[PDB]
């Protein structure tokens, strides 16, 4: 819901950034 | 009232100081120093599964000449063409070298063979050479003592009159470069010591405060070094010389950063008019979380650096993180403790005069009132920095980055004096087929390969079974009876696998084999060698290419990919920490943009100064070290400044800017200049690569502190306004209070 | 006509295709020089002018 989503936007944003960074680093590493 | 942690730190000050001292003592007396423990367990710098390394191991395995890739050359020249006594002593020496099976694995006797002697002798018949395969890979100590042993065994016996013997190659080069760095250490340390003392007395205008800071820094450095050597001594974690050096540099930088942070905040608080106790409590409550966050961000980034594939960064991940954690722990426990003890006992930490805070408040006033034009000026300077970046070249030859008195350099000089190619850095090509090659048609194909290789733009010699002197430019015929001449059989073992399933040609470049062209040439060598067999029965065989240029091409590719991995990791972690600290999504983005822009401008200025003007090309390691240190220090300073700015927002956006400038700009500037000049004092070293790294970091921090951090980000903050703190809602000015 | 009277030189007379004074014609001469240099490489004429 709105409240439980906007009351914790920081941790979710960090999770998204870490996920993207991990995916990109994994893909680059295999080269 | 008073938080738990500072009260417990200060109440137990003396016992914790004693504990720190005794721990450092025990960790430094019972466990050797970092240089020794690092050298005993050094690791090879070439990746384990690179295309070149596998080729060298396989080539060694097939011909039964060891499993290593270290090699050296012996140069034999005289002022008169060599005679029979030359052969006599050459044979005696070669017997002696073959007697010592401990250190030399296998040998390549060309000059002793009449058929191939032409290919192992100068055009005027005045010089010769030999190849020795040595124990241990590159960079392991085994190679070092093996090359030293060969030097001793060759120099024990006196050469005949008229001739002189050298030792040459890459192994001797690395051994002597290690010795040269060790020699330069003393002078460089003396000069940097005097410069750092001068700078500290200049920043503080006192002798006692400088002495106390030196104490903080040395205790932190000794603790970090002892602890990391303790962990590495028991084979708990890996170590390497590059790791120890960068660890020392980072330890010094972080320790001085935090020491200046704490003492400056203390003195500022005292100047405001608070008593000793409240000054201590406010410095802790204003700097502790910043120090902790910066330390953990740097530790996390330097740990994430460990996923890299190139060992130069792989081995560098754990030890630096452990050292950084130790540094932050020491500077959070021991720091405030001794500050409290020193403040209480007598009268030592005492601010005198006030001339920097007022000046920096004035600079903040200028930034706030006219933020636009100052921004365009700063970005214009960054532009003049950036525009020289795209033209950037790099050189992998390490010969011409050292003084010319190293013995290997005289060996190289002799070789260049009597040879018109780069015959001291050859290569080897291999073809692995599935049938015996000791027959005529396969020889025609072999010669086809040799000729196809010879015709590449850059190659000068291609030494093969067909032509031992290395000029395959002729039509070929060898009747089958030639397999019975014993001399031909000896050459056959030298050049063909004993099973008959492999061939190898020795390829020597022209010019420097390690410049960019010498790196791009091996791909063409492989393509030509592949297309030469196309259509002949040998199709589908496996082609190996082992040599120095191959190794350096692999290293360059790994270098670019690892630089990008580390960049993404570091930048994303900076984003995370700024977001946690400020609770703003635009502020973190602005900081990320500014830091990357500063890296770019700094390196642009450095390349403008070092390659265009002084006419010396940068190394292939400067980028990595420079970016590591610059990113760490920038994270630290930006975190402090932004945290302070957030602290002073409540009374208006912009008077907060000028207050924050007065409070913290001076501290960050002092730390930046001290570290920058401590590094800049390295320009007088005779190991030019260290001069390059030191000067790059120095000029980079000068530009960062004096242009970017003091004029670009405060101006941006004052320009955007309340939109620097989105999504948080803030006000440009408080409610208008009455008179 | 071709060799030098003292016998220390030779000259070749080279004619282009199309328009010698367009961009390609200008670019061709470096290739000519490189080709000659690589042709003399390894032979007793190596390093000549």
């Amino acid at each position: 819901s709105i409240g439980t989503l906007k009351r914790a936007w920081i941790p979710l944003l960090i999770l998204v950034v870490v996920a993207i960074a991990g995916f990109t680093v994994q893909r680059i590493r295999t080269f | 009232a008073r938080p738990f942690i500072p009260r417990m730190i200060r109440t137990f000050a003396v016992p914790i100081i004693l504990g720190w001292l005794v721990t450092i003592a025990v960790l430094n007396v019972t466990v050797p120093q970092l240089e020794t423990v690092g050298q005993i367990q050094a690791v090879s710098m070439s990746p384990d599964a690179a295309p070149s390394m596998i080729s060298m191991k396989h080539i060694g395995k097939v011909f039964e000449e060891g499993d290593s890739d270290s090699a050296a050359m012996i140069v034999l020249e005289g002022q008169r063409p060599l005679g029979d006594a030359a052969h006599a002593f050459y044979d005696q020496m070669i017997g002696r070298l073959q007697a010592d099976t401990t250190h030399v694995q296998s040998l390549q006797d060309f000059w002793g063979d009449p058929l191939t002697a032409t290919g192992a002798q100068s055009s005027d018949g005045k010089a010769a050479y030999v190849q020795v395969k040595l124990a241990g890979n590159q960079g392991e100590s085994l190679a070092n003592e093996s090359v030293e042993a060969v030097k001793t065994i060759v120099e024990r016996l006196a050469p005949p009159p008229g001739v002189k013997v050298y030792v040459t190659g890459s192994a001797a080069l690395v051994a002597d470069q290690q010795q040269a760095g060790d020699r330069s250490l003393q002078v460089i340390e003396a000069v940097t010591f005097t410069v750092i003392i001068v700078m500290l007395l200049l920043v503080y205008r006192s002798i006692i405060t400088s002495a106390i800071m030196l104490t903080m820094v040395v205790l932190g450095l000794l603790a970090t070094r002892g602890g990391v050597a303790f962990l590495g001594f028991h084979r708990i974690i890996g170590l390497s010389t590059f790791a120890t050096n960068l660890l020392v540099v980072l330890a010094i930088a972080a320790a001085t950063d935090y020491a200046i942070f704490l003492i400056g905040r203390y003195q500022e608080a005292r100047g405001l008019g608070q008593d000793r106790e409240s000054a201590y409590y406010t410095m802790f409550g204003g700097t502790a979380h910043v120090v902790l966050g910066s330390g953990l961000t740097i530790a996390g980034a330097t740990f994430c650096l460990s996923f890299t594939r190139l060992p130069y960064f792989q081995t560098l991940g754990v030890p630096l993180a452990i050292g950084m954690v130790i540094v932050v722990a020491a500077a959070l426990t021991l720091g405030p403790a001794i500050i409290a003890v020193t403040s209480r006992f007598g009268k030592l930490l005492e601010p005198k005069r006030m001339a920097r805070v007022r000046g920096w408040r004035k600079v903040g006033a200028a930034i706030v009132r006219w933020p636009g034009p100052i921004l365009v000026g700063a970005v214009a300077l960054a532009l003049v920095g950036l525009l020289t970046l795209p033209g950037y070249r790099t050189n992998y030859n390490d010969r011409n980055y050292l003084p010319a008195d190293l013995p290997a350099n005289e060996g190289y000089a002799a070789a260049e004096r009597h040879f018109s190619q780069a015959r001291m850095n050859p290569e080897v090509l291999m073809v692995e087929s599935d049938h015996d090659m000791r027959n005529s048609a396969d020889f025609l194909v072999i010669n086809k390969i040799a000729k196809a290789i010879f015709a590449v733009e850059g190659i000068s010699r291609v030494q093969a079974i067909t032509r031992p002197d290395g000029k395959p430019i002729e039509s070929f015929y060898l009747p089958p009876e030639v397999f019975d001449n014993p001399d031909f059989q000896r050459g056959l073992e030298q050049f063909l696998s004993p099973d008959g399933h492999a061939v190898r040609f020795i390829i020597s470049h022209e010019g420097d084999p390690m410049s960019q062209a010498g790196i791009a040439r091996i791909a063409k060598i492989k393509t030509a060698a592949k297309e030469a067999i196309k259509g002949t029965p040998l199709e589908g065989s496996a082609i190996y290419l082992g040599g120095t240029a191959a190794m350096f091409k692999d290293l360059s590719d790994g270098n670019t990919y690892d630089l990008m991995i580390a960049g993404i990791s570091a930048l994303c972690l900076i984003f995370i920490i700024m977001l946690i600290t400020t609770r703003s999504v635009v502020a973190a983005a602005v900081i990320v943009g500014t830091v990357v822009l500063s890296l770019g401008a700094s390196f642009g200025l450095s390349v403008l100064i070092w390659q265009h003007i002084l006419g010396i090309e940068l190394h292939w390691l400067v980028l990595a070290m420079a970016v590591i240190i610059l990113l760490a220090v920038g994270a630290d300073y930006n975190l402090l400044l932004v945290a302070r700015l957030k602290e002073e927002i409540h009374a208006g956006i912009n008077t907060g800017i000028i207050r924050a400038m007065g409070g913290s700009g001076s501290v960050v500037t002092a730390a930046g200049l001290v570290f920058a000049f401590t590094m800049m004092s390295f320009a007088v070293s005779e190991l030019t690569v260290m001069a390059q790294v030191g000067t790059t970091i120095g000029m980079g921090l000068l530009f960062d502190t004096l242009i970017v951090r003091s004029f670009m980000t405060p101006s941006i903050a004052a320009l955007l306004g309340k939109w620097f703190w989105w999504p948080q809602v803030v006000r440009q000015r408080p409610i208008p209070q009455p008179w």
